[PDB]
DNA sequence: CCTGCATCCGAGAGCTGAGGAACCCAACCAT
DNA sequence: ATGGTTGGGTATAATGGGAGTCGTCTCGGATGCAGG
C-alpha cells in the first residue's frame, strides 16, 4: 500500500554526483519546518 | 531605519504593559517583548526590495 | 468616507451620563423587567413574546411577528382593568431607560476596544463585538449593589471581544479551547526564549508546559496554528507573476491517463 | 533601567533583544543560508 | 436666463523569458 | 463512554484612532463658477 515519489533527474539534466547532505530532525541547529522529517540534498556536477 | 521602526513598536508594546499592568511588582524582563523589533529585522532582510 | 470618525462623531452626539440618571435608568430597567414578568403572569402568554412586542411598539415603526398579531397583543393588553396598565407602564419606561442606558455607555465599548488592534479583526469589528458585549452587561446588571455601571460591563465587552477573536480571526476555524493553548504555547515559547538568550527546542517548551505534554504534541499544535497563504501572492519584482500560476491540479485525469 | 517616579525605586536587568545579522569580511550577508547583498538607495535629500 | 473656462476624477501607459496578547466551570453532542 | 467542543460568567473604576504621503503624464468627460 505504497507508491514511488522519488526524486529523479529533470529532462536535459545529468552529470556526476558529487556530494549528499542529510539533515534529520533533532540535530544540533537544524530547523525543520513543522511536519518535515529529513531533508536530503544531492550536489551534481 | 528598519531597526527604528521595531523600536517603536517594542516601545508602545511596553507602554501599554506599563499602563494595563500593576506598577507594585515589575521588572524590565517582563515588560519588554522584542517580537516586533524581530519580525522588523527579518521583514528587512528577507523581503525587501 | 474613513466609517471610523463618522462613528465616533455619532458616538459623541450622545451626551455622558452622571450617576443619578445612571441608577435611575438601570433601576427603570429592573422595574421594567418585573412588570414584565408581572404582565406575563397576569395573561398567561410568555414573557419573551409579551417583551418582543412591548419593544416593538416602543421602537415604533421605523424598525420593521406581523402587525396583525402584535396589534392584537396590544390591545389585549389595553384591555386590562386597572393597575396593570400600570404594569404596562413601567414596562414601556424600562424598555426606553434600557436603550437610553446603552447609547450613553456606547464610548467605554470605544475606550476598551481600542487596545485589541492588530489581531486579525478591524477596528470597527471589535467595536460591535463590544457594543454586544455592552448590551448583554445592562441586561444582567444591578444597581442594588451601588456600583458603577462600567465596572460590571467591562467584565462583558472584554468577553465579547475576546470570544469574537478566537472565533472570526482565521479563515479555518480553530475551535476555542485550542485558540487558548495555541496563544499559551506562544506565551511560553516567548519567555523561554527571553531566559534562554536563543530559540527553544519543542523539548524545552514541553517541558515548561508541564505535564502531558512532548515535543511530538507541541510539533502538531504548532502545525495546525499554520495560517494558508494567498494564491494571488506577488513573485519576482514586476507585477505579472503570481503565486498560484505555479499551482498544478492533480485531480482531474491527465490526457495520457484518460487514454 | 526601571525607576519609581515617586518612590525613587531602581530595577535594572539584561535584556535579550533578539538577533541581528552580521555583514561577512566581503560585505555580504547569510540570511536563510542564502548569500545576499543590500543595495545602496539614490533619493532625494532632506531640507528646504 | 445663456455661454465658456478652471477644476477634479478615473482609466490608460509593448511582447516574451525567469522569479518564491485570560481563565475557569459546566453541560452537550460526535464518534 | 471519552475527550472534543461550545456556552456562560467573572461586580472598585474605567467612557472619541492611527498610520500616513507627499519625484507621472495625458486625456476626456462632469462639474461648479465666472462673465455677459
Amino acid at each position: 500500500d505504497v507508491k514511488d515519489t522519488s526524486l529523479r533527474v529533470p529532462p536535459g539534466e545529468g552529470g556526476i554526483v558529487v556530494r549528499t547532505v542529510r539533515l534529520r530532525r533533532g540535530d544540533p541547529g537544524v530547523e525543520l519546518k513543522p511536519g518535515v522529517r529529513e531533508v536530503v540534498r544531492v550536489y551534481v556536477a | 531605519d528598519q531597526f527604528r521602526v521595531g523600536l517603536a513598536r517594542l516601545a508602545r508594546g511596553v507602554r501599554e504593559r506599563m499602563l494595563m499592568g500593576s506598577e507594585d511588582s515589575l521588572t524590565p524582563a517582563k515588560l519588554v517583548n522584542s517580537r516586533p523589533l524581530e519580525a522588523a529585522i527579518r521583514e528587512f532582510f528577507s523581503r525587501s526590495q | 468616507s474613513d466609517p471610523v470618525r463618522q462613528y465616533l462623531h455619532e458616538i459623541g452626539q450622545v451626551p455622558l451620563l452622571t450617576l443619578e440618571e445612571e441608577v435611575e435608568l438601570a433601576r427603570k430597567v429592573e422595574e421594567g423587567m418585573e412588570a414584565i414578568k408581572k404582565l406575563s403572569e397576569i395573561t398567561g402568554l410568555d414573557p419573551d413574546l409579551i417583551r418582543e412586542v412591548v419593544r416593538a411598539k416602543i421602537l415604533g415603526s421605523a424598525r420593521v411577528l406581523d402587525p396583525k398579531t402584535v396589534e392584537e397583543i396590544d390591545q389585549k393588553l389595553k384591555s386590562l382593568p386597572k393597575e396593570h396598565k400600570r404594569y404596562l407602564h413601567i414596562a414601556r419606561e424600562g424598555e426606553a431607560a434600557r436603550q437610553h442606558l446603552i447609547e450613553a455607555n456606547l464610548r467605554l465599548v470605544v475606550s476598551i476596544a481600542k487596545k485589541y488592534t492588530g489581531r486579525g479583526l478591524s477596528f470597527l469589528d471589535l467595536i460591535q463585538e463590544g457594543n454586544q458585549g455592552l448590551i448583554r452587561a445592562v441586561e444582567k446588571f444591578e444597581y442594588k449593589r451601588r456600583f458603577k455601571f462600567s465596572t460590571y460591563a467591562t467584565w462583558w465587552i472584554r468577553q465579547a471581544i475576546n470570544r469574537a477573536i478566537a472565533d472570526q480571526a482565521r479563515t479555518i476555524r480553530i475551535p476555542v479551547h485550542m485558540v487558548e493553548t495555541i496563544n499559551k504555547l506562544s506565551r511560553t515559547a516567548r519567555q523561554l526564549q527571553q531566559e534562554l538568550g536563543r530559540e527553544p527546542t519543542y523539548e524545552e517548551i514541553a517541558e515548561a508546559m508541564g505535564p502531558g505534554w512532548d515535543a511530538k504534541r507541541v510539533e502538531e499544535t504548532l502545525k495546525i496554528a499554520q495560517e494558508p497563504v494567498s494564491l494571488e501572492t506577488p513573485i519576482g519584482d514586476e507585477k505579472d507573476s503570481f503565486y498560484g500560476d505555479f499551482i498544478p491540479d492533480e485531480h482531474l485525469p491527465s490526457p495520457v491517463d484518460a487514454a | 533601567q526601571l525607576i519609581h517616579k515617586d518612590t525613587g525605586l531602581i530595577k535594572e536587568d539584561e535584556v535579550f533583544l533578539g538577533h541581528i545579522p552580521l555583514m561577512t569580511e566581503d560585505g555580504s550577508f547569510i540570511i536563510n543560508g542564502a548569500d545576499r547583498v543590500i543595495v545602496s538607495q539614490i533619493h532625494r535629500s532632506p531640507g528646504v
